[PDB]
Formats: C-alpha cells, sequence, structure tokens
C-alpha cells in the first residue's frame, strides 16, 4: 500500500479490515473510463497469479 | 506539487523524519550550534572573559 501510495500518480490503495482478523487491499484510480486499469506482475508469479 | 506529487515532497522535507529529510537534517545542524558549550557559547563565553 505504501509503494503504490507514495508514487502519487492517481491510483491509490487503501486497506479494508474485513470483519476481524482478515484484511482486504483496495486499489481505486481516478474516475472515468479512460483510467481503467489493467494489471501485472514481474518476477513473481505466484503474486501474479493472485493479483493480475 | 502539493495537489499532483504530495508524497514526493514528505518524503524529501522529512521523510522518515528521524534522520532523512532536509527539516530533520536543520533540526540537528541547528541544535549543534544551539547546544551548550557550543560555537555560540564559546564566543559570548570568551567575550565575558575578556572582559575580566
Amino acid at each position: 500500500r505504501d509503494a503504490i501510495n507514495d508514487a502519487d500518480s492517481g491510483i491509490a490503495a487503501s486497506i479494508v479490515k474485513v470483519k476481524e482478523n482478515e484484511f482486504q487491499l483496495v486499489l481505486t484510480a481516478n474516475s472515468g473510463t479512460d483510467n481503467t486499469m489493467k494489471i501485472t506482475v514481474e518476477g513473481d508469479t505466484k503474486l501474479n497469479d493472485l493479483l493480475a | 506539487v502539493l495537489k499532483d506529487n504530495t508524497a514526493a515532497a514528505r518524503e524529501l522535507l522529512v521523510g522518515d523524519g528521524k534522520e532523512t529529510g532536509i527539516t530533520t537534517k536543520i533540526a540537528t545542524e541547528v541544535k549543534s550550534y544551539l547546544a551548550d558549550d557550543g560555537i555560540i557559547d564559546n564566543a559570548q563565553d570568551n567575550v565575558n572573559a575578556t572582559l575580566k
């Protein structure tokens, strides 16, 4: 979340506390269909298969 | 800049706020001069002693 927010590029990450003892990453860009995102990872297939 | 890339300004000005950051450096730098038996302290003591 920190490494996303620091960039201050328009995409931001916030952590939501699901019930208790659980959390979920939440990402959002600015409004607009032109702001729709495509995302992937490099190096870590374990994480790519989770977040791509 | 404040509207767009705030986090970058935060990191540059204060960083972690312990040793990184311009203001953090200034803290120690000015405290060095202000410390007891500092540069100003020595100058004032020397003037006082001379007056004797």
